[PDB]
């Protein structure tokens, strides 16, 4: 009953951000902050009232909250939202990253800031809708709906240093990748709906009805392949990853579009929620290919991140490697590795948010993202290189940060299932330490390699310092006390794992 | 006793305060915060030791919270204190406190003074976590913290890029070690369902009764992690290159924190290694080979610091040799005494560097015994303890316990390698002493602690580690006099070769086999070269191969095919009406023929 408002408050807030722009040019940021704080507070209230710690695994479906409303009754399509532990964690993460995105673009006093804030809130509402929708058509609708404001933000509000054509090209590549993969997923959804309609005789796009769908081996594999192609584009899984570094490099320079658009892992959630329960046998036969795609993603992303001369491109390829770890975790059928995947999703969101916000502030300071021009910046800045050192320390899987908890619980469960893939992935963790040290030494240590880095740079403001230190505190608390997060998602992960291993 | 968590909390508070101070405080306040944080850690350790001895040396467990809990995967944030943990905690806190006040005197007038003390406080906290953990995952947290603090402190002078390269090499090699340790953790949890040291020791013989293969794999991976942290074969290349940091960080790394974690890890999981005797013998062999190679490498170094680094590698090899011959008390005793005299030697070498206007080549030095007598005395007694001079140094008693433990267990070749290494360590230590020096409260405390007074301290390892098999009295006395004779003979050979005019040394160093062997041992037997052309160069080659993102281009192929096909199809739209009529006729022919054939 609060889930429709969880989606609607961002949309109404974006509309009010556009409308209240005429009242003043400093008004839309306040409106976006109020509605993002309201969405975060509603998700936190759902967390407090859900009682997820004392929830046992009763089998799929098991929702802590559920809303249903008829939308297109001809096809049996409904606005069907449902929240449980995993979805709740993703929604709270989306709200926190949305508040961070609003605070990140606070100093934008441009003439059309209301449209920027409307696009931001529409992206955030679409992401929350992806995390909440259990009607398959509604899930696909939110999935493809959140890409239009993403496209326009990248194309029109993006990186000022690049020319217009490069931003248009990056936005077009991102849109083509995501929407073509989404259309393949829509083909799979439609074919599953028609298989169920031939088996029973009724139209349904409901997740719970489509779970009990008898399919032949081979049809189920093809539906699984369509779902996985969509999720692999948005994860990213190699080779469907090329859109991501150009989308990050041409995103708006503050970083809010990286936080709102990319750093929320809807594809790993979709693999856990849909690909594994709807097609458990096909996922069981796809597990070796998906595991080796994850291994290649880890190592390819590490090598790409090391070879970047752009710091934002480096952070994008770090995201590719970490999602390779999560992809290995998802296809393993182990509760421990699934819980590690949840922790890794949250921790990667927090650490990549910190890295991208710090990179945006650094670009504001020195007006270049090329690491061949910045050097020895530890002596020039007051706070930024130390916090960047902390976040690069987190991204290599440092104990005391949640990244270590996620990565190592993934590796423990995966070794219990697949040992060879696990040992190769731990050597991938060595590769992660390599690229993090390389970024740190090329940026902030050594001697100045140009003239802009040779002079004193202004200190970080109280708002930037506050949001970065909040991310630091959250990552440290996740590293040292991950038990509330593990208890929140324990029942949902248990249901998904039991469904996956009881049907194979 | 219940203040066991204060030994972690106080260095953590010191690091947090000194990091967030950002150099705004004065050097007196920063020195007070850092040195006093480690000093209160040492005082709490002294009270903990008094309470531990006051109730019969009972093992005390202090759990704080549960770190992770997923099903059967239960990892606790607990601390445990027994005799081995008390020994390691006492040496870490006390020697770190002495090094901290020496660094407070030493690092005056330097940028990052508070940053230096924040990083050393975090180093102390990480090592206390490492030595005070009852399960392997919390010990892994302390392991990684110690490695990260080592990386931060080695490249402390971040302006010079070579210090940063040394720090990166140290972190990468030790991270390969941590990957081996992670493999050990994965195997041990998959087989036994627990990572608590006592619990795996209890449950291992029942579980591995039918088959004992994964226990050998787990102990081999534990040994790999240990040799990564302790700079042994084959992960020893980082130590000499990465001792390019400031002097107190080298004293902390080589004496208290970094290199003793592998020894503590093998000693802590001694039951699992006892169940796999071949891996324990491999631990001994790795220690013997490492000590021999390190002694030969230290014999030809041209800097005081690199001589001390390869000496640290040799002494850790002695500790690994003691662990491999089931001489655990000897290994921990040598750990403690080596912490004492190696901290003293590194602090004295730092005073040498400060007084010698930043000079490090030993041949450009000479006759420094008259410029400063106290530093020469510190170097003399630290070298005597390093060379195991009989009856006046603690290192003699420690190395003699190691050799007696190797003798009593039927190990002949390891004892022979230990005696050869003892001769070699007298040789290289007093080669450095005679080249450099011929031709104050921390220093005082380490001065007395490096003599037999340090050997008067007995670590309370009864009931933690198994008792070593006792040697016969005549055999023990013959081993004693043989070790003393070997050390004195090495002393006299170094005096004959380097004190006067080096005619025989220069004649055999300039020969072609002499030059070949000198340039081989100077580069530490070419392991840096081998790892550069086996791991570094293909990594950089693959990076330069992949910097174009070939998979992105492979997925951009369909867009290029789309442009090509569209431009080809646009040629048909030439604008000519008769061609449009002809194309309608062509399509009619095609449609009609297709309908006729089907
Ligand atoms: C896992 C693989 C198997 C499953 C694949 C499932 C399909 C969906 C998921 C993968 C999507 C891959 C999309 C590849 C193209 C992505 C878009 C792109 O690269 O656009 C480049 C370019 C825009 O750049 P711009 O600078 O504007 O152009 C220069 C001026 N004309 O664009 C252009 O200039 C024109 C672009 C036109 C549209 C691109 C062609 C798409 C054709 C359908 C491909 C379907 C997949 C084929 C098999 C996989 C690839 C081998
Ligand atoms: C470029 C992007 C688009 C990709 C290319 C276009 C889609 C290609 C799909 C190829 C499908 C090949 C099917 C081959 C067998 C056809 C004949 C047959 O026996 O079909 C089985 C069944 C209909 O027969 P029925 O009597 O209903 O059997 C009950 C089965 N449980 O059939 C059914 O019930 C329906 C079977 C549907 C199969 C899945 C189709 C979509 C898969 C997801 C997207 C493609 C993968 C990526
Ligand atoms: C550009 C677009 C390319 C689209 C390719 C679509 C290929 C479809 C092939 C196909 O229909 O395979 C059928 C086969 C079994 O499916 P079916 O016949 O429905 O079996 C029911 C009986 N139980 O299906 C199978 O056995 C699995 C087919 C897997 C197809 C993988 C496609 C390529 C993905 C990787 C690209 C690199
Ligand atoms: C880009 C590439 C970067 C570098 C990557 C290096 C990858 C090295 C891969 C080594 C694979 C070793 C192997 O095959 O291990 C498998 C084996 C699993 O044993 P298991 O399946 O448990 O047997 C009983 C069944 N339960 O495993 C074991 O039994 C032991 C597991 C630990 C293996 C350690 C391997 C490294 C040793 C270095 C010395
Ligand atoms: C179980 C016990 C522990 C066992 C071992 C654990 C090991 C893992 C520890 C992980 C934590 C991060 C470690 C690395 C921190 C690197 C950053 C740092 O310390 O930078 C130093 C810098 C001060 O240097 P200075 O040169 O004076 O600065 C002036 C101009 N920059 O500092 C600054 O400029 C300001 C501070 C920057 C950020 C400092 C680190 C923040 C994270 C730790 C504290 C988090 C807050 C505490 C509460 C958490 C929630 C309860
Ligand atoms: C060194 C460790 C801390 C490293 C820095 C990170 C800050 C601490 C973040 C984690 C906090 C953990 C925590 O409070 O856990 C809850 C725990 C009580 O929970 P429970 O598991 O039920 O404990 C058994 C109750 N008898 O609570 C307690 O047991 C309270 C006491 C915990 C120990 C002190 C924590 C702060 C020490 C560092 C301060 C700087
Ligand atoms: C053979 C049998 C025995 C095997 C024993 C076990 C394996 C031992 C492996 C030891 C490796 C030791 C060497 C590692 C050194 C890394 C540090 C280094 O080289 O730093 C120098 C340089 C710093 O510069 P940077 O900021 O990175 O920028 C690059 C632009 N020049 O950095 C660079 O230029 C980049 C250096 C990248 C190094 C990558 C190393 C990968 C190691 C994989 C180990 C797999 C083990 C299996
Ligand atoms: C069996 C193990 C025996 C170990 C003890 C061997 C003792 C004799 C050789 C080592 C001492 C020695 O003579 O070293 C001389 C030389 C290094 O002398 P150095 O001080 O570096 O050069 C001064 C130049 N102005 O040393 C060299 O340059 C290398 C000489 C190697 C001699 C053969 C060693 C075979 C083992």
């Amino acid at each position: 009953m609060l889930l429709p408002w969880l989606i609607l408050i961002p949309f109404i807030g974006g509309f009010l951000c556009w409308q209240t722009e005429r009242f003043g040019v400093k008004v839309p940021r306040w409106i976006a902050l109020i509605t993002m704080g309201l969405t975060l507070a509603l998700s936190l209230q759902l967390w407090l009232q859900g009682g997820y710690s004392l929830t046992q695994s009763a089998g799929i479906p098991q929702w802590q909250s559920e809303f249903d409303m008829p939308w297109i009754p001809r096809f049996g399509i409904s606005i069907h939202l449902a929240i449980d532990g995993l979805s709740l964690l993703m929604v709270v993460l989306t709200g926190l990253l949305g508040v961070l995105a609003v605070l990140c673009s606070w100093k934008e006093i441009e003439k059309y800031q209301g449209f920027f804030h409307l696009n931001l809130m529409w992206i955030l509402g679409g992401v929350i809708g992806v995390f909440l929708a259990i009607d398959m058509f509604l899930f696909f609708f939110f999935w493809e709906m959140m890409l239009v404001p993403m496209y326009f933000l990248i194309a029109l509000w993006g990186h000022k240093a690049s020319d217009g054509k490069t931003r248009i090209t990056a936005a077009t590549k991102f849109f083509i990748y995501t929407q073509a993969s989404g259309l393949v997923m829509l083909i799979a959804i439609l074919a599953l709906v028609f298989v169920h309609y031939n088996a029973t005789g009724v139209w349904t796009f409901n997740y719970e009805e489509l779970l009990n769908t008898p399919m032949s081996s081979g049809v189920e594999y093809l539906l699984m392949l369509g779902f996985f192609i969509a999720f692999a584009v948005k994860m990213p899984v190699v080779p469907l990853h090329g859109w991501l570094p150009d989308a990050h490099s041409q995103a708006p320079t503050a970083g809010s579009v990286d936080l709102a658009g990319i750093l929320l892992k809807t594809a790993a959630y979709g693999l856990l929620r849909f690909s594994l329960p709807l097609f458990p046998n096909a996922s069981a036969e796809f597990a070796p290919i998906a595991m080796w795609l994850g291994v290649i993603g880890i190592f390819y992303g590490a090598w790409m991140a090391f070879a970047q001369t752009d710091i934002k491109r480096l952070i994008a390829y770090t995201s590719v490697s970490h999602m390779g770890f999560v992809l290995i975790a998802i296809y393993t059928g182990s509760q421990l590795a699934y819980q590690g995947a949840v922790i890794q999703m949250i921790a990667h969101g927090l650490s990549a948010a910190g890295l991208f916000i710090l990179c945006g502030q650094l670009y504001e300071r020195i007006h270049t993202r090329d690491m061949r021009m910045m050097g020895g910046l530890w002596s020039k800045m007051k706070w930024l290189p130390a916090l960047s050192l902390f976040f690069a320390v987190a991204t290599l899987g440092m104990p005391g940060t949640g990244n270590f908890v996620g990565e190592f619980m993934i590796l423990f469960g995966s070794f219990q299932v697949v040992p060879v893939i696990t040992v190769i992935s731990t050597f991938g963790l060595v590769f992660a330490s390599v690229y993090s040290l390389a970024m740190l030494h090329r940026a902030y240590f050594g001697k100045a390699k140009s003239q802009i880095a040779s002079q004193e740079l202004p200190g970080m403001s109280l708002r930037e310092l506050f949001m970065i230190l909040l991310l630091v505190v959250l990552l440290v608390l996740l590293g040292f006390y991950p038990q509330p997060i593990l208890d929140t998602s324990h029942s949902a992960i248990g249901n998904i794992q039991q469904w996956f291993v009881n049907s194979v | 006793m219940n203040m066991l968590a204060l030994t972690i909390i106080l260095p953590l508070i010191g690091f947090v305060l000194l990091a967030f101070s950002r150099g705004r405080w004065s050097e007196n306040v920063s020195a007070i915060v850092g040195v006093g944080s480690v000093g209160l850690a040492a005082l709490v350790t002294a009270f903990i030791g008094v309470d531990f001895f006051a109730n019969g040396e009972q093992t005390y467990s202090q759990p704080l919270w549960t770190w992770m809990s997923v099903g059967d995967f239960n990892i606790g944030f607990n601390l445990v204190l027994d005799g081995l943990s008390l020994t390691m905690l006492s040496v870490v806190t006390g020697v770190g406190f002495l090094i901290h006040m020496y660094a407070s005197w030493y690092m005056r007038g330097e940028e990052g003074y508070s940053r230096f003390f924040a990083y050393t406080n975090l180093f102390i906290a990480s090592m206390v976590v490492l030595v005070l953990a009852d399960n392997l995952l919390l010990m892994y947290l302390g392991w990684e913290g110690v490695g990260l603090c080592s990386y931060l402190l080695i490249g402390f002078y971040y302006t010079d890029p070579k210090n940063g390269a040394a720090a990166m090499k140290a972190f990468v090699v030790t991270r390969v070690g941590d990957v081996f340790l992670a493999f050990a953790l994965f195997i041990l949890y998959n087989e036994l369902g627990t990572l608590n040291f006592r619990e795996m020791v209890e449950l291992a013989p029942a579980h591995f009764a039918d088959g004992n293969n994964m226990l050998m794999w787990a102990t081999l991976m534990l040994l790999g992690g240990a040799v990564g942290k302790s700079a042994q074969l084959p992960l020893q290349t980082w130590l000499a290159d990465a001792m390019a940091g400031p002097t107190p960080v080298s004293a902390l790394i080589h004496a208290a924190t970094m290199v003793t974690a592998g020894v503590y890890l093998i000693a802590r999981t001694h039951g699992l290694f006892l169940m796999t005797p071949e891996v324990l013998h491999l631990v001994g062999i790795v220690g013997a080979v490492t000590l021999l190679l390190a002694g030969f490498a230290a014999l030809v170094q041209t800097d005081i610091k690199r001589v001390l680094a390869y000496s640290t590698m040799s002494q850790i090899g002695y500790m690994f040799l003691a662990l491999g011959v089931q001489a655990w008390d000897a290994a921990i005793f040598h750990l403690m005494t080596h912490a004492f005299f190696k901290a003293l030697l590194f602090l004295a070498s730092g005073s040498v560097i400060l007084a010698c206007h930043h000079e490090q080549n030993i041949f450009k030095m000479g006759g420094l015994r008259k410029s400063i007598p106290l530093v020469y005395l510190c170097f003399l007694v630290g070298g005597a303890a390093l060379s195991a001079l009989p009856l006046v140094t603690a290192g003699f008693f420690s190395k003699d316990e190691i050799l007696a433990g190797a003798m009593a267990n039927g190990h002949i070749n390891l004892m022979v390698a230990g005696l050869v290494g003892a001769f070699m360590t007298s040789l290289y230590t007093f080669r450095m002493i005679f080249i450099v020096f011929h031709g104050s409260l921390p220093l005082i405390v380490l001065l007395i602690l490096s003599t037999f007074v340090g050997a008067l301290i007995v670590p309370p390892l009864q009931g933690v580690l198994p008792q070593t098999t006792e040697l016969a009295h005549g055999s023990m006395l013959t081993l004693e006099i043989t070790s003393g004779v070997v050390a004195v003979v090495g002393i006299l050979l170094a005096a004959w070769l380097w004190l006067g005019k080096r005619t025989l040394v220069t004649s055999i160093a300039n020969s072609a086999p002499g030059r070949l062997l000198g340039t081989w041992w100077y580069n530490a037997w070419g392991f840096d070269w081998l790892y550069d052309k086996v791991f570094v160069k293909p990594f950089l080659g693959i990076a330069w191969l992949l910097k174009r993102d070939p998979l992105n281009s492979m997925m951009n192929i369909p867009a290029v095919l789309s442009r090509f096909a569209g431009k080809g199809l646009l040629l048909s739209e030439n604008g000519y009406l008769r061609w449009y009529v002809a194309s309608m006729s062509i399509g009619a022919v095609v449609v009609l023929a297709l309908l006729m054939v089907l």
